[PDB]
């Protein structure tokens, strides 16, 4: 019912601008509170900003101020966060989230999906997809994802038909300033033949969206 | 201004067991501070308001104390589900900071992996490299050695490890590693092995192919 999207996140070059969207369903902003909480992929939770959708009324954090500006429409239910000359350290997943209905306490209880932001000065590039084909119970197989920038990649087996023993790895930044993830599943030894195994690979920051089928090989 | 912190870092618990976090305000906050559960890759997840109020729909195995300066979550008995980051937060007033994180992990039975080796495609052969990996599926506990031998040279620098976040079903962890390098150097060598241990193994595990 109550959810938060959000998007605008990606690439930005150091220096540069950007702008976030929180769009709200499920409920009216005017009345209520409306927080953007950054994580910097490794660290924890930084609390950056607070508005009022009625009336309009903002405060931030001391690390953020003058350089960040929240604001709302009411009329298209959507906040924003504008972020204006950034830094390697501005590199974080970016949330929005309402203050719950129950105190005057500035608890969160409902958050957007979260979007990444990467600043650096650095190209995007499409990722290579690879087959990692089984062999001889049991048996394991899956794709490699090899060169791509920025994160992140979208991995999904049989269009999310299949998700037991799915696993995805965290990437893996390489020398080259590229990352490299592999997603990988394991199956019966008897079902091979006869069930396609199709991995569905998404990185929309290219706009590469391809779809590769892992088979044994002759 | 006003600081929040978190005791511990990590740690780590059987299934069942009484679990207990402290946060710690540099001032008095009276009463306003609240508790999240953070699932990796997922949003945060609202636990505790005002310090021992739980929020609704959440499991009554949390529950939240303290007064004034010093805050605790508790779990009475851990569940499998309960893997994850745990955060105190000041809700009053701004600027609200949060506290720096209590990463928790099940402990388990001890279970060795399962080792898979991946000769690479021919279709990146194409491209001049060649990417060979390992897979250590479904294992406890966490520290596991992946060692390379290339025609039994063992190999050093030229492969990197990613760790599965620990399974929130059965508290398993996953382990991919791979061997790049040019395929100028692939060719020049016959047998690709990789060697696995772990502490559910009494002896190292090794699992191989030869090139074509
Ligand atoms: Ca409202
Ligand atoms: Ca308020």
């Amino acid at each position: 019912e109550v959810q938060l999207v959000e998007s605008g996140g990606g690439l930005v070059q150091p220096g540069g601008s950007l702008r976030l969207s929180c769009a709200a369903s499920g409920f009216t902003l005017s009345g209520d509170w409306i927080h953007w909480v950054r994580q910097a992929p490794g660290k924890g939770l930084e609390w950056l900003g607070e508005i009022s959708a009625a009336g309009g009324y903002t405060d931030y954090a001391d690390s953020v101020k003058g350089r960040f500006t929240i604001s709302a429409d009411t009329s298209k239910n959507t906040a924003y966060l504008q972020m204006n000359s950034l830094r390697a350290e501005d590199t974080a997943v970016y949330y929005c989230a309402r203050e719950s209905r129950v105190s005057f306490e500035a608890a969160m209880d409902y958050w957007g999906q979260g979007t990444l932001v990467t600043v650096s000065s650095a190209s995007t590039k499409g990722p290579s997809v690879f087959p990692l084909a089984p062999s001889s119970g049991t048996a394991a197989l899956g794709c490699l994802v090899k060169d791509y920038f920025p994160e992140p990649v979208t991995v999904s087996w049989n269009s999310g038909a299949l998700t037991s023993g799915v696993h995805t790895f965290p990437a893996v930044l390489q020398s080259s300033g590229l990352y490299s993830l592999s997603s990988v599943v394991t199956v019966p030894s008897s079902s091979l033949g006869t069930q396609t195994y199709i991995c569905n690979v998404n990185h929309k920051p290219s706009n590469t969206k391809v779809d590769k089928k892992v088979e044994p090989k002759s | 201004d006003i600081q929040m912190t978190q005791s511990p870092s990590s740690l780590s618990a059987s299934v069942g067991d009484r679990v207990t976090i402290t946060c710690r305000a540099s001032q008095d906050l009276a009463t306003d501070v609240a508790w999240y559960q953070q699932k990796p890759g997922k949003a945060p997840k609202l636990l505790i308001y005002s310090a021992s109020f739980l929020y609704s729909g959440v499991p009554s195995r949390f529950s939240g104390s303290g007064s004034g300066t010093d805050f605790t979550l508790t779990i009475s008995s851990l569940q499998p589900e309960d893997f994850a980051t745990y955060y105190c937060q000041q809700s009053e007033p701004e600027p609200y900071t949060f506290g720096q994180g209590t990463k928790v992990e099940i402990k388990r039975t001890v279970a060795a992996p399962s080792v898979f080796i991946f000769p690479p495609s021919d279709e990146q052969l194409k491209s001049g490299t060649a990417s060979v990996v390992c897979l250590l599926n479904n294992f406890y506990p966490r520290e596991a050695k992946v060692q390379w031998k290339v025609d039994n040279a063992l190999q050093s620098g030229n492969s990197q490890e990613s760790v599965t976040e620990q399974d929130s079903k059965d508290s398993t962890y996953s382990l991919s590693s791979t061997l790049t390098l040019s395929k100028a150097d692939y060719e020049k060598h016959k047998v690709y092995a990789c060697e696995v241990t772990h502490q559910g193994l009494s002896s190292p595990v090794t699992k191989s192919f030869n090139r074509g």
